[PDB]
Formats: C-alpha cells, sequence, structure tokens
C-alpha cells in the first residue's frame, strides 16, 4: 500500500546508509594506519603525509556523503508515493 | 669483537630501513668488517716495514 512503500524506503535508506558507515569508516582506518606508520618512520614528513592522506579521505568520505544524500532522497522526498 | 655501547646520539633521528631486514645484512657485513680490519693491518705493516 502507501505504508508499504514508505517501509521498503526506510529499510533501503538503512541498507545505503550502513554500507556508507563500512566504507568510509574502514577506508578512513586503512589510510590512517599508512598515516600513523609514516609519521613513525619520519616525524618531519607529518605535515608532508597531510596531502596525500587528505586526498584519500577526500574520495572515502565522498562515497558516503553521497550515499547520505541519496538516503535522504529515499527517505524524505521517496521517488514513488 | 667486544661490543661498546657508545652513546644516545639518538633523538627524532629517523630511523633506517633494511633489506631484507637488519640481521642478515649484519651478518653478511661483519666477515668483510674483519676483511677490511687485515687489509688495513697488511698496509700498515707494508708502510712500518718501508721505514
Amino acid at each position: 500500500m502507501d505504508p508499504t512503500i514508505a517501509a521498503g524506503a526506510l529499510i533501503g535508506g538503512g541498507l545505503i546508509m550502513a554500507g556508507g558507515a563500512i566504507g568510509a569508516g574502514i577506508g578512513d582506518g586503512v589510510a590512517g594506519n599508512a598515516l600513523i606508520s609514516g609519521v613513525a618512520r619520519q616525524p618531519e614528513a607529518q605535515g608532508r603525509l597531510f596531502t596525500p592522506f587528505f586526498i584519500t579521505v577526500g574520495l572515502v568520505e565522498a562515497a558516503y556523503f553521497i550515499n547520505l544524500a541519496f538516503m535522504a532522497l529515499f527517505v524524505f522526498a521517496t521517488p514513488v508515493k | 669483537m667486544v661490543v661498546e655501547y657508545v652513546e644516545e646520539d639518538i633523538g627524532p633521528r629517523t630511523l633506517y630501513s633494511f633489506e631484507p631486514d637488519a640481521t642478515m645484512l649484519f651478518e653478511s657485513l661483519l666477515p668483510r668488517y674483519l676483511t677490511t680490519r687485515v687489509y688495513a693491518a697488511l698496509l700498515e705493516s707494508a708502510a712500518s716495514e718501508l721505514a
């Protein structure tokens, strides 16, 4: 009915956010691992490593927030009512 | 050889990277060190013989 569509939208948004969270969390983890290792090798490399690191994060979190946007589109402005 | 801990001389200094690791290089470099010392001994004894 209408509530069935609403429930489908809620579950779909949930899945989208879950995928986003897994992706962002593990991606930032695997990037920060390299950052910390580099800073453990050469301390004065820190100011340098913040350029590639934040590039990587800029990509990772990107996929996250895109999903976030679409989750809103699923939950609030649900395409099919 | 006797081992002689010299100093600290290690503050924010950057650590080295060894390939493949530390001990393999150490154990393939020690006989070369003894050979270098024997070579220096031969050279010094030659100069001394000429004096």
